[PDB]
């Protein structure tokens, strides 16, 4: 006998204040019982479970299930209650590698370590909580009681403990063989390298010899799995990757559920198929969540879906990462708050693609959305490659300079260069810093009655120009914006506007180019047409001429 | 040598904070640092039965080329019991901010000489992530008092007081104040002399050590006695336009929320009618007098301002353009405890976010010197922009709390 190293046990606890499960065993048919007795006798022979005495008070139910199109039964120990009572564990798999961050490999070998799983012992002190009972034939003897000695399939801690145990064993092998990579998924190890095939095979044999130190055997007859691998919704090949086939169904009509699934598929596709769009389809899901409801596609949604079908008409693949090269990210504006991007190292060879959508909110502008997209891409790139790409952006350097130097918030975008591919992102208007000599001065105000919702908006000017308009179904805030709109409408190309509206200032000082409010959009449209606008704020009700006059006219 | 028992606050579990994404350079730095710390027994690898986590990153201190591990214990710090057992707490020294020179030392390496309560160690878990999550993150917990944990100076305090005693006895006029991993050492000596005292002090720590800290040698020099504040000032002009007077009335209206007796009646009267913004308006005698009375009011301190150590400090910052930043620290609105202005934002001429990060650090330093704690910042930045970048520019060993301002304040105008 050759001594083997034991696998270190992970100490396991129940949640604070919780005791183990005490769940009633269901009755079973005589046929099911005989089946479970046979199955458990074999598991016992294999060391997986041990018979226990009557003192243990815990229990978990066991079932017998018929393996479809077969005369063979399978056991199912239902650990749901134990799982609720078991502590939380560290879960290593939460963040999965993105294919675009992987490196090209010549060879990837798959080793089955499913048998190794049963050399990982369960913490002795915890075994008692895994007890289960096979009912006896005719209920005439005590049921046969067992507990587990190994990680039970279906128990909360098994995946984390199996993975951590394997990682600990594999660490030295990985550290001392830096020319390979090793990745565990389920019951398999994937071992990749760029070695000539003989050497790669030697490394695999050395890995098998290393694992034997813990008595872990792998199957001589080599795995059936070989590239390409279907993994986590992807296809991995030795020198390229893609998503598994994206098939958008034909339908005569679409329900909420159909559309949710469609957008899900498009979202998944967008990581390698450039230019995928989902705005108009996603708009259809607004507010409603009756999955069976039929939603008629708008003309806009039909167009979006047609454009996506064309994008998806044939396979697209990504390449893998070469750490010796820079990463480049290029972004395009698509319209309606949509943005698309590609990340590459060599021209025309994308590592991946993606998209960004405008955040929900009252007002926005293209420079802010571009900035947000840059941040999203930056963070994504740090995760996948550990570095920021150089950016190629559809905004002139002078536009960016004007924006950030004058914007009230701190803002930054990392190293980038202008790419002249329309539509370009621009600043649509720029307010004056100082009052305009020779331009007419408009004092604006609005007010509404909170009960009737009737109101008034208007202006008075230093030239004696005046206007008041009566309004219905309005509010103080809307009338304050309406007054500014009137002044813009009625003035020349250069204008000074004096308002007491803190609300209106808060909006305009945010520099929107688009708004959910039609009124704010009308104001933006006017600003775009002007040569010069100076917007001045004064406090209300303070005796300030001009302001005081118009306030009286609209509050009447 | 014997551990102090430590607990979390009643009904709270440990931190479970996600590790944020790290650059290749920071991961490489951390792997090297932690390999060494593990060999020295400061940290140990942990298994999957520990589900806790606190984020880690790496920085370079100001004027240094060596990477320093920085654990973001903000969540653990909130969750950890308070330490008043031996002392109710060490009364903050009001004299520190009055010294001609204060030097800040990183004394954090000292904490690693004291073991941490075995039952508390699990709550200090952290992860060194891998690029693209290709390999399992390397999981560790502390065996010794960690840098950045609020319990560390509290537990090490009896040891520090004994280490420093001979120095204090020999130099009774030096003010020494510990905050987290920082030691603040203040004197009124000529700088050359001051530095010599600082190095004397390092030697006490060094001598104790050999009975080598990577950053103790460094020294961040402050001169708090020269720190400058920002009263409210009104323009002095010979020619006032309608616009100028409007701006003045706005500013005075704002100031009237801070100072009782401010009046704008006579100034507002100047603008009677409906005038062009650029029209020049002569001040009347009545308006000049009201302005003068207002100027005088603004020379006096704000009434009813006091510091309550039981309340948070709040810091607001405004971007003023051209590299200039204004800020105010208060506990109650309109009751500023400090105001200030910076323009000297270092090595960040085309980077707003680096400037703001430097400003946050400076203000936090001022706050520690004056009150012995950090303020909660209201930052003029989108969350996503800040959270992407601040760690690239951070040089301090503590981290304050912050929130985001999304709507432009009018107040910017009044501090401009
Ligand atoms: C994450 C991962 C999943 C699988 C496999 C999961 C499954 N099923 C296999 C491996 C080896 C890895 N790990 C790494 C690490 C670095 N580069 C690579 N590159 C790489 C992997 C596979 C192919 C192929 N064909 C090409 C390159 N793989
Ligand atoms: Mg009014």
């Amino acid at each position: 006998m050759v001594p083997i190293s034991p696998i270190e046990t992970v100490p396991v606890k129940l949640k604070p204040g919780m005791d183990g499960p005490k769940v009633k065993q269901w009755p079973l048919t005589e046929e099911k019982i005989k089946a479970l007795v046979e199955i458990c006798t074999e598991m016992e022979k294999e060391g997986k479970i041990s018979k226990i005495g009557p003192e243990n008070p815990y229990n978990t139910p066991v079932f017998a299930i018929k393996k479809k199109d077969s005369t063979k039964w399978r056991k199912l120990v239902d650990f749901r209650e134990l799982n609720k009572r078991t502590q939380d564990f560290w879960e290593v798999q939460l963040g999965i590698p993105h294919p675009a961050g992987l490196k090209k490999k010549k060879s990837v070998t798959v080793l089955d370590v499913g048998d190794a799983y049963f050399s990982v012992p369960l913490d002795e002190d915890f075994r008692k909580y895994t007890a289960f009972t096979i009912p006896s034939i005719n209920n005439e003897t005590p049921g046969i009681r067992y507990q587990y000695n190994v990680l039970p399939q279906g128990w909360k801690g098994s995946p984390a403990i199996f993975q951590s145990s394997m990682t600990k064993i594999l660490e030295p092998f990985a550290a001392q063989n830096p020319d390979i990579v090793i990745y565990q998924y389920m019951d398999d190890l994937y071992v990749g390298s760029d070695l000539e095939i003989g050497q790669h095979r030697t490394k695999i044999e050395e890995l098998r010899q290393h694992l034997l130190r813990w008595g872990l055997t792998t199957p001589d007859k080599k795995h059936q799995k070989e590239p390409p691998f279907l993994w986590m919704g992807y296809e991995l090949h030795p020198d390229k990757w893609t998503v598994q086939p994206i098939v958008l169904p034909e339908k005569d009509s679409w329900t909420v559920n159909d559309i949710q699934k469609l957008v899900g598929k498009l979202n998944w596709a967008s990581q390698i198929y450039p230019g995928i769009k989902v705005r108009q389809l996603s708009k259809l899901l607004r507010g409603t969540k009756a999955l069976t409801e039929v939603i008629p596609l708008t003309e806009e949604a039909e167009l979006e879906l047609a454009e996506n079908r064309e994008i998806l008409k044939e396979p697209v693949h990504g390449v893998y990462y070469d750490p010796s090269k820079d990463l480049i990210a290029e972004i395009q504006k698509q319209g309606q708050g949509q943005w698309t991007y590609q990340i590459y190292q060599e021209p025309f060879k994308n590592l991946k693609t993606g998209k960004y959508a405008r955040m929900r909110g009252a007002h926005t502008n293209d420079v802010k959305q571009l900035t947000e997209a840059v941040q999203k891409i930056t963070t994504e790139s740090i995760v996948i490659w550990g570095k920021t790409p150089k950016f190629k952006l559809p905004i002139q350097k002078e536009t960016w300079e004007t924006w950030w130097t004058e914007y009230w918030q701190a803002t930054w975008i990392p190293e980038w260069e202008f790419v002249n591919t329309p539509p370009l992102v621009k600043l649509w208007y720029q307010l004056e810093k100082e009052p305009i000599v020779g331009a007419e001065t408009f004092y604006v105000d609005g007010a509404a009655n909170r009960e009737t919702k009737l109101g008034k908006a208007g202006y008075v000017t230093n030239k004696g120009r005046q206007k008041v308009v009566p309004l219905t179904n309005t509010t103080n805030q809307k009338t304050e914006l309406q007054a500014i709109y009137l002044a813009l409408q009625d003035s020349g190309l250069e204008v000074n506007i004096v308002t007491d509206s803190q609300y209106a200032l808060g909006i305009i000082q945010a520099q929107p180019d688009k708004s959910e409010s039609e009124l704010v959009n009308q104001i933006i449209e006017q600003l775009i047409k002007k040569e010069k606008v100076y917007l001045a704020w004064v406090p209300a009700h303070k005796g300030i001429g001009g302001n005081e006059q118009v306030d009286k006219l609209v509050s009447a | 040598i014997e551990t102090v028992p430590v607990k979390l606050k009643p009904g709270m579990d440990g931190p479970k904070v996600k590790q944020w994404p790290l650059t290749e350079e920071k991961i490489k730095a951390l792997v090297e640092i932690c390999t060494e710390m593990e060999k020295e027994g400061k940290i140990s690898k942990i298994g999957p039965e520990n589900p806790y986590n606190t984020p880690v990153f790496a920085i370079k201190k100001k004027d240094s080329t060596k990477w320093r591990k920085l654990v973001d214990f903000r969540e653990l710090n909130k969750r950890t019991q308070d330490f008043w057992e031996v002392q109710l707490g060490i009364p903050h020294p009001a004299g520190l901010k009055k010294k001609k020179s204060v030097t800040v030392l990183d004394v954090g390496d000292a904490y690693f000489s004291v073991p941490l309560d075995e039952d508390f160690r699990k709550y200090t878990a952290f992860t060194i992530p891998s690029i693209n999550n290709e390999t399992p993150g390397i999981r560790y917990q502390y065996n010794v008092l960690p840098q950045g944990w609020k319990g560390s100076p509290a537990i090490f305090q009896s040891s520090m007081t004994k280490i420093l005693e001979p120095f204090k006895k020999q130099n009774p006029d030096i003010v020494i104040y510990q905050y987290m991993d920082d030691l603040y050492v203040g004197s009124d000596l000529e700088i050359g002399q001051h530095r010599t005292k600082i190095e004397e002090l390092r030697q006490h720590l060094l001598r104790w050590g050999l009975t080598e800290p990577p950053f103790l040698w460094m020294g961040y020099e402050l001169h708090p006695d020269k720190w400058t504040v920002q009263p409210i000032v009104l323009p002095e002009k010979d020619s006032w336009t309608v616009n100028d007077i409007q701006k003045l009335v706005g500013k005075l209206n704002w100031a009237s929320q801070i100072y009782p007796g401010i009046k704008v009646r006579q100034l507002s009267k100047l603008l009677r009618g409906t005038k062009a913004l650029t029209e020049v308006i002569p001040l009347t005698e009545e308006a000049e007098l009201e302005l003068a009375e207002n100027r005088e009011i603004l020379k006096e301190p704000v009434h009813g301002v006091y510091y309550d150590p039981s309340k948070d400090l709040i810091a607001e910052i405004q971007k003023q353009g051209q590299g200039q930043w204004t800020y105010q620290i208060y506990q109650e609105p309109f009751k500023n405890l400090k105001t200030g202005k910076y323009a000297r934002m270092r090595g960040a001429h085309t980077n707003d976010v680096k400037q703001l990060t430097e400003a946050v650090q400076k203000i936090t330093t001022e706050s520690i010197v004056i009150w012995g704690k950090t303020p909660k910042f209201k930052l003029p930045i989108q969350k996503e922009t800040w959270e992407t970048w601040w760690t690239e520019y951070w040089q301090a060993t503590w981290i304050p709390e912050w929130e985001f301002v999304n709507t432009p304040p009018l107040v910017k105008l009044w501090y401009q």
